């Protein structure tokens, strides 16, 4: 799914 | 040194299946549920994704047909909705979580009678029908395959293409390397893993595209046309 960038 | 491939961040591969199984039952079966609480941009996506395949659709000798697709990783059908049932007779589903595809029967209302099979099953045990799918559409899921699972998968998705059929991955992209998501149990890859995950399966990129108008703080997206 659409994610933050770690 | 960056990690290039899921043989060097998956400490126990059983485990990183079974968790992700067991993060996907405690995700609500929503549109934002499937896009991680940015179910906001989904039309952003539809859009895309609808502009993208129909390069394939064009009239000529490569035609793409529109007979079936198959969605991977469906989830509730966000995809199958908006983008695929309008423009195939049929659409098959694959999903690990069991209460997503329940769930799909009542989100897709009546255009939902186009679903044919509903096949709850992990992408890593499912051996598609051969000859069978003008499109198969994997989006937001090959994360959640080791890399030679994804390579099996794939090789087995290419022998179920009918003529002229392709295969689209749409998903995250890492900036380098292979970043495990230890939380929901997947991994990020950067393009060129991707490229040779695809290449050692016996595709070819027809097409690649980056997905634009997304927030700033997230992954990059890309759009791959194979066969
Ligand atoms: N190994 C696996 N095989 C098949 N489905 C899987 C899987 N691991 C996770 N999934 C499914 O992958 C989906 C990711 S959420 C994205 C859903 C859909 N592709 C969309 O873009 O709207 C979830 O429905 C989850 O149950």
């Amino acid at each position: 799914y659409p994610k933050r960038i770690a | 040194v960056p990690r290039g491939s899921t043989s060097e961040v998956i400490e126990d591969e059983k485990q990183f299946y079974s968790k992700a199984k067991t993060y996907w039952k405690q995700i609500p079966p929503t549109v934002d549920g499937m896009l991680g609480g940015y179910g906001h941009i989904s039309s952003i996506d539809i859009n895309s994704s609808r502009k993208f395949l129909q390069r394939f659709l064009r009239e000529g000798p490569n035609k793409t047909g529109t007979s079936c697709a198959l969605d991977c990783g469906a989830g509730i059908g966000r995809i199958t909705k908006r983008l695929l049932l309008p423009l195939f007779r049929e659409v098959d589903m694959v999903d690990i979580t069991e209460d997503f595809l329940v769930q799909a029967k009542t989100y897709l209302g009546e255009e939902g009678k186009r679903v044919r099979n509903y096949f709850c099953c992990g992408l890593q045990d499912f051996t598609p029908e051969p000859d069978s799918y003008d499109v198969i559409w994997i989006q937001w899921v090959i994360g959640h395959l080791t890399d030679q699972h994804l390579a099996e998968f794939l090789r087995r998705c290419k022998g179920s293409l009918r003529p002229n059929g392709i295969i689209v991955i749409k998903d995250n992209m890492a900036q380098e390397g292979v970043i495990l998501d230890d939380v929901d149990s997947s991994v990020c890859r950067d393009l060129d893993v991707v490229r040779r995950i695809i290449c050692s399966a016996g595709l070819s990129l027809l097409a690649e595209e980056r997905q634009e108008n997304l927030p700033d703080e997230i992954y990059h997206v890309y759009s791959f046309a194979l066969r």
